[PDB]
């Protein structure tokens, strides 16, 4: 700022490849937070 | 049916203890191989 | 994705709702028999939605309404098609009950036969009770009302077209045959009206499951239970 | 084919009823008992004890 | 180029499948081109995803791969492929373009199908002009993005 | 089709046998089979 | 001793047949009510 | 007599229109082999080691194999 | 191909939930009648 | 009131047809019972082996080649109402009706087909979210249901799934194919390829046993044939310049080496 | 979710030409309907022909405000795009 | 309000399980028949987007059935016999001929209905003139399209006609009709 | 509507304690 949701906290290798190859810097900073 | 017949034949002749199978050359078929149907030869 | 997120949100919503409803039912039972811890306020059983889903809905809706605003009745003519909280076929049921009762009493006084008034006033009582229950369609009684009214109108149609009425005998044999007249026709119209508006409640009452329904089910305990009930408790479950 | 697949997934109880239950466990025993009691004189050894 | 009869028959079967996937019964030409592109993308995509790795395909639902491929990530592939095809068009004597595609089979890349001539350098010759042209064309996408 | 002769087909590994010498016997059999139907062509795929 | 894996000392004749029989008795047309086969070994990796 | 034969002819034409199984899905209450359905299998006696031989020729005569 | 579903967390939850719901009908709309009987002076 | 009879006519049609089929069944299962010879053989075999065999076995263990026969026979010779229980229980199943899942050895018995596995597509919700499985599986299902499967040309399909190093032994290839075979009520045949990875003396005999399995499958149609871990027998059969560096072999003409080099550079760069 | 708007546009224009009776060069992507000869009762029959050719259903609220060929094309494309979900 | 704890500004209406499977993906809202096998819109989409065809088939046939289409009742064990006759006791060739005939009939019926809808559009455009007394002569295209897809109850049509006759106001439309739920009684049907 | 809501709520609270 629809339904309240929670994360699952586990970072695969597939997820790491996706995040590091196609997302900007602010997304990675959110993951580190 | 054809494979069943061949199986029965082979199994009888085996447990009772030539692979040449010919197929004819029809010329009227659309499969037919013209003399110079092949290329680059 | 943004597609599996939707599925996840809907699953969470539905599960929270089902759990709230189970709590309400079990608390009603435990309370009706004494065992409740005395901080319990029996008004919490009237909150239908769920606390969590209600909060989510409220927040989302206020965000929407905030960020988006950066006879004859001439004012609204379509008032009949407005959710007033009852069943659509509710005044028709009472009207038909009144008609049945009045006609039955009038006929049985005008002739001398005692079946017209008995049938008319019995059906009138049952249909008035059903049209009373049909004044709140969300409840469970709101659905049993519709079922009762449909049953009564079907029985009226049946008696009319298959046995006929006692005060309508003639001298001939084909002159006195059971045929469909105006009462049977009104009852048939009512039955069609109940079926084409809403009669879908209490859908969990049916004939019990077969061993044929649980052949492919993924549950061994459930399949064993059903086989036991139907008489196959000793068969071997090579599954 | 698709219509048959849809219909078969919605009609398992009725399929088992008409295949395994209708005759063998509903109509046959009724017919058998009624037919036996139609013949078989009004004795007791024959009306109750031997059945 | 370089195909045999078996390759042609396999391509025709694959083209029938590719014609089914568009709601048609008869094979057209773009179904043959789509069959070629699909063969290639299948081959790569099957060699990348193979274990806990992954990270290239983009439509499976699981955590690594989003479902609808965000639009900001589709604009970028369009820019990449536009730059690469433009550079391949204005370079003299380069191969010729048959088909340009964006995210085929949902992979997060572009794809350009180049057809060449086998009667010019008969599977053995490589001049210097060709090599320099290829280098430029392969860097074009990065530069355009 | 241009030899006016009969065509016969089989595969190479067809002569490999888990039984000793039956490869030799089937070689003999095929050879005499073709011999009695001369002239003809005997084409053998999987030759290596 | 019987539950050795395939490629054991046979040609598809003896140990193969006893394994197939164990299968048929445990699976095919089982009436095995109450019956339990409580096999014992020390190197369970070798079982077929 | 014409009517009484036309009835049977209509039934036979209807049975002709079927022609086979194309259109009929598989059914699990009615497999195609009656031994599966009836749970029939051999025992310990009546099984000679010289029986399989004659078995085969029965098979060979059922599948049409003319060699025998 | 298949995307290696068994080491995931959304798919495990959705899988378990779908199977449990497909087992047997779970809707109980007729048990709510007790909620219309909490006030009776009998 | 001429239309109150339609449901009853439908009922009678169904019941009559099924009764005819069942009368075929009962006549078949009656005339294939063992005749007098086999029944007498069974009785005599139980008399000779169910009591006499184990008894003399007990005697043998108490007393432990014809000499030993004579010894033990001599020694042990020297020194040796069908309905009442249902009433005593008080004054003191046709498995095919609920379970039509069968494992059978078919068409040559003198291969272990499974008939009607009890699985459906609701045992794998993961198929609902995998968009690349819908067309092949859907085509197979619509073909099997329309009866057109028994006349199609046989297919080969390769199912790959990333490595299995889980704590579980769940395998979604086998589960998916059994769901396909149970949703449509077909029969399925399963066999593992590792059982054919056995070679001695350089004769891969497994690849002929596999021929015998394949040509047997071709006899039991219509069927699905699952075959797991094909990589066990499908590995890469056996360039290296280290021979002309250190061992000086150099057994190839100069033009051939040059041609290899040309094709290699072009292949690496432009393919 | 991704529609070839070019194909949809060509097919829209061909349908419009065949319905009205004018030739395909006159139907321009920005041509309104009132000048192509269309009168209310036929800006409806055109909508019905469009639905009948594409086998879709139009969103009515937006269909009240269709006055140029490009809006027709964009309505149809937004309908075809939202088909699975 | 009943809500003791939490109450948004619009009251919560308890939505229930759906009782019928949705229209497939291939069907239109109207009377004209579908397409034998493949729809026409499939040709204007990405090959990797047309997977919704077979997914919809899977959903309607196997995996999303609302537990109300699986109730065992006395009406359904007779409908079983009707359907089993149609599917196993009738040869597919006669079924195919009947299929062709029924298709032709439905095309004729759809043509008739479209003619009637256009006639209704003129009639109500004429009625709005009496209503306003003066200028208004148009009609509502929204209402034409809603009439073609069977989205109005008869009461809504009557109230719209009355509103037109009395105050012109051609753009005031009744809300919309909601789908009819599956009727259930008990073990009976 | 809901005219006896408050009365019935009060009554049930005060009587059945
Ligand atoms: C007050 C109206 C009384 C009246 O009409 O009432 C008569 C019937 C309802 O009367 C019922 O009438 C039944 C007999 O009806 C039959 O007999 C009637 C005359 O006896 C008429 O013929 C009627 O069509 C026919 O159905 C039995 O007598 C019931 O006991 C009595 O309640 O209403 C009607 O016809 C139904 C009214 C038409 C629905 C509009
Ligand atoms: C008048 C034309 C009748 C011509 C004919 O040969 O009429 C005879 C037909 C039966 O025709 C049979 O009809 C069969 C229909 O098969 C087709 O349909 C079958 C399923 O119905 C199978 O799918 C089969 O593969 C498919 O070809 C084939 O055409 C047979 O050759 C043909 O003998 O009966 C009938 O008219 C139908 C009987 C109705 C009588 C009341
Ligand atoms: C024609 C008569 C008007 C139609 C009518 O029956 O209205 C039917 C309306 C329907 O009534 C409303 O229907 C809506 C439809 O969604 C909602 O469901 C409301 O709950 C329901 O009250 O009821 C009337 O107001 C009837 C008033 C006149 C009664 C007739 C007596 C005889
Ligand atoms: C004639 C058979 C009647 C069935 C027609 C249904 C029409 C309908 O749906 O209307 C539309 C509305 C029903 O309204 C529906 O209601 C639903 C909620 O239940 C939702 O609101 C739907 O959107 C709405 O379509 O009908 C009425 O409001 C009631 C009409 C009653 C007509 C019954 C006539 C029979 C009475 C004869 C008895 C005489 C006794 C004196
Ligand atoms: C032995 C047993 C015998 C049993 C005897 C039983 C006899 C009693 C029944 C007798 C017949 C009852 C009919 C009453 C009909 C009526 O009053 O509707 C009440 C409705 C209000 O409806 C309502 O309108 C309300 C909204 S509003 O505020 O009124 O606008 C809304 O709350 C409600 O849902 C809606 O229905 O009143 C109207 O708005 C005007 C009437 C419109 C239709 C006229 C038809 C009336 C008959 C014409 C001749
Ligand atoms: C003795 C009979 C006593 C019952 C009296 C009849 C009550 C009145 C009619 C019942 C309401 C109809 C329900 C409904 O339409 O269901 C949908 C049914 C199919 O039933 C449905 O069929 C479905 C399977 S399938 O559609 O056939 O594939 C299945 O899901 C569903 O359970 C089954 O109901 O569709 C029909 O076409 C029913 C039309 C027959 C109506 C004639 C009634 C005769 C009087």
């Amino acid at each position: 700022q629809d339904i309240t949701i929670f994360g699952n906290d586990f970072l695969n290798l597939k997820t790491i490849n996706y995040l590091s190859l196609y997302n900007s810097k602010n997304k990675i900073l959110l993951q580190l937070m | 049916k054809f494979r069943r017949q061949e199986f029965i034949r082979y199994r009888r002749e085996m447990l009772h203890v030539t692979p040449a199978r010919e197929v004819r050359i029809d010329t009227g078929s659309p499969d037919f191989i013209k003399w110079d149907d092949i290329n680059g030869i | 994705g943004d597609r599996m997120s939707r599925r996840l949100e809907d699953i969470n919503k539905a599960e929270r709702q089902r759990v709230w409803d189970a709590m309400r039912v079990a608390a009603a039972h435990r309370y009706a028999s004494g065992q409740m811890p005395a901080w319990f306020d029996p008004e919490w059983l009237q909150q239908e939605e769920a606390p969590l889903n209600a909060m989510d809905r409220m927040r989302g809706e206020q965000r929407r309404i905030e960020e988006q605003q950066q006879w004859w009745r001439e004012d609204d003519p379509y008032w009949p098609l407005r959710d007033w909280g009852d069943h659509p076929m509710r005044w028709w049921t009472l009207a038909f009950a009144a008609i049945m009762a009045a006609g039955g009493l009038a006929t049985s006084v005008a002739t001398g036969y005692v079946e017209p008034v008995q049938a008319g006033l019995g059906a009138g009582a049952l249909l008035a009770l059903a049209g009373a229950a049909m004044s709140d369609a969300r409840c469970v009684p709101g659905a049993l009302g519709v079922k009762l009214a449909w049953a009564v109108c079907a029985l009226i149609v049946l008696k009319e077209v298959s046995v006929g009425w006692q005060h309508k005998r003639k001298r001939r044999l084909a002159a006195s045959a059971p045929r469909l007249e105006l009462t049977g026709l009104a009852a048939a119209a009512l039955c069609a009206g109940y079926m084409l508006t809403d009669m879908s409640g209490m859908g969990e009452v049916a004939l019990p499951p077969n061993p044929g329904a649980v052949f492919k089910s993924p549950d061994v305990a459930y399949r064993a239970s059903v086989w036991q009930k139907w008489g196959y408790g000793q068969v071997q479950m090579r599954v | 084919g698709e219509r048959i697949w849809a219909w078969r997934n919605r009609s398992e109880n009725e399929r088992w009823f008409w295949e395994v239950f209708a005759w063998d466990r509903l109509i046959f025993p009724i017919l058998v008992i009624v037919a036996w009691e139609y013949l078989v004189p009004n004795h007791l050894v024959w009306a109750v004890l031997a059945p | 180029a370089g195909f045999t009869g078996a390759d042609v028959m396999g391509l025709m079967a694959r083209a029938a499948r590719m014609a089914a996937r568009q709601g048609r019964h008869a094979i057209t030409e773009d179904d043959i081109y789509a069959a070629m592109e699909n063969k290639t993308m299948e081959a790569t995509l099957e060699a990348s995803t193979a274990g806990d790795g992954g990270g290239l395909v983009g439509g499976e639902g699981v955590e690594g791969s989003p479902d609808p491929i965000p639009p900001q990530l589709r604009r970028a592939v369009s820019v990449y492929e536009a730059g690469k095809a433009l550079l391949a068009y204005i370079t003299p004597d380069y191969e010729e373009i048959a088909r340009v595609s964006v995210c085929p089979l949902n992979v997060l890349t572009g794809f350009t199908l180049f057809v060449e001539d086998e009667d010019k350098n008969v599977n053995a010759i490589l001049t210097r002009s060709e090599l320099e042209g290829r280098m430029v064309v392969h860097l074009a996408g990065r530069c355009a993005e | 089709a241009e030899g006016g002769v009969r065509m016969f087909t089989c595969s190479g590994t067809d002569f490999y046998d888990v039984y000793s010498g039956v490869g030799a016997r089937r070689v003999r059999e095929t050879f005499d089979r073709l011999r009695n139907a001369a002239p003809a062509i005997l084409f053998i795929d999987e030759f290596d | 001793a019987m539950g050795a894996a395939r490629g054991a000392q046979a040609s598809g004749d003896e140990s193969a047949s006893i394994i197939n029989e164990l299968l048929v008795q445990m699976d095919g047309f089982e009436d095995n009510r109450g019956i339990v086969v409580l096999g014992a070994t020390n190197r369970p990796g070798a079982i077929d | 007599a014409a009517v009484a034969a036309g009835w049977h002819l209509a039934s036979f034409a209807l049975n002709l229109a079927f022609w086979g199984v194309e259109g009929m899905p598989p059914d699990r209450y009615w497999p195609t082999s009656p031994r599966i359905r009836l749970q029939i299998r051999p025992g310990r006696y009546g099984n000679m080691d010289g029986g399989q031989r004659v078995y085969m020729d029965y098979l060979a005569r059922s599948e049409g194999v003319p060699l025998n | 191909c298949l995307p290696n579903i068994h080491t995931s967390n959304i798919l495990n939850f959705t899988k378990n939930y779908e199977i449990f719901k497909s087992a047997k009908d779970t809707s109980n709309f007729g048990k709510k009648i007790i909620l219309n009987e909490m006030q009776n002076l009998t | 009131q001429k239309m109150v009879a339609f449901p009853i006519l439908l009922s009678l049609s169904h019941l009559l047809h099924r009764r005819i089929l069942y009368l075929f069944d009962t006549l078949f299962s009656t005339i294939t019972q063992p005749d007098t010879d086999l029944i007498a053989r069974q009785e005599k075999g139980t008399l000779f082996w169910d009591i006499w065999a184990d008894f003399l076995v007990t005697a043998a263990d108490y007393y432990n080649e014809q000499n030993s026969l004579i010894e033990n026979i001599s020694n042990d010779f020297d020194n040796l109402n069908k309905i009442k229980p249902y009433f005593e229980a008080y004054f003191s199943l046709n498995r095919w009706s609920v379970n039509q899942f069968i494992t059978y050895q078919s068409w040559h018995s003198h291969l272990f087909i499974d008939y009607h596995p009890p699985k459906t597509f609701s045992h794998i919700p993961a198929l609902k979210y995998n968009s690349i499985l819908q067309q092949p599986i859907g085509s197979l299902v619509c073909q099997i249901y329309s009866g057109l499967f028994n006349k199609q040309i046989s297919k080969n399909i390769l199912l790959v799934n990333p490595k299995t190093t889980s704590n579980n032994l769940v395998d979604y290839n086998v589960l998916l194919i059994q769901a396909l075979a149970g949703e449509t009520e077909m029969k399925i045949i399963t066999d593992n390829a590792q059982r054919y990875a056995l070679v001695n003396r350089g004769f891969a005999i497994g690849i002929k046993l596999l021929r015998e399995v394949f040509d047997a499958i071709a006899l039991n149609t219509p069927c699905i044939f699952l075959l797991e871990d094909i990589h066990a027998i499908g590995e890469r059969r056996p360039n290296g310049s280290f021979k002309e560096d250190f061992f000086g072999s150099q057994r190839d003409e100069v033009h051939e080496k040059n041609q290899v080099v040309y094709q290699l550079t072009r292949h690496a760069i432009t393919h | 979710a991704a529609v070839d708007k070019a194909k949809v546009l060509e097919d829209v224009r061909s349908i419009i030409s065949t319905q009205l009776g004018t030739e395909l060069e006159k139907v321009a992507p920005e041509a309104k309907f009132v000048d192509l000869g269309a009168d209310s009762l036929d800006t409806v029959e055109i909508m019905m022909a469009l639905e009948e050719k594409f086998e879709i259903a139009l969103e009515e609220e937006g269909a009240e405000k269709i006055a140029t060929v490009q809006d027709a094309a964009d309505m149809i494309a937004a309908q075809i795009a939202a088909k699975g979900n | 309000t009943s809500a003791p704890f939490i109450s948004p500004m619009t009251p919560y209406v308890p939505e229930e399980e759906p009782t019928r499977t949705p229209p497939s993906i291939k069907d239109t809202g109207t009377l004209r028949p579908a397409s034998e096998w493949y729809p026409q819109w499939m040709q204007y989409r990405r090959r990797e987007d047309n997977y919704v065809f077979w997914q919809d088939k899977f959903m309607r046939c196997s995996t999303d059935i609302p537990w109300a289409e699986k109730r065992w009742t006395l009406f359904s064990t007779v409908w079983y016999l009707v359907q089993q006759l149609r599917f196993v006791g009738t040869p597919p060739a006669l079924r195919y001929v009947a299929f062709l005939g029924w298709r032709a009939l439905m095309f004729q019926v759809y043509a008739a209905h479209k003619a009637l809808v256009l006639w209704q559009c003129k009639l109500d455009a004429g009625l709005a003139r009496i209503g306003s007394g003066g200028a208004t002569a148009t009609f509502s295209k929204t209402m034409a399209l809603r009439r073609l897809h069977w989205r109005n109850s008869p009461l809504a049509e009557a109230l719209y006609a009355l509103n037109l006759y009395k105050t012109g106001r051609v753009h005031l439309l009744p809300p919309v009709a909601k789908p009819i739920p599956r009727p259930t009684f008990f073990w009976l049907f | 509507f809901g005219t006896y809501y408050f009365l019935q709520k009060l009554l049930s609270k005060y009587l059945d304690v």
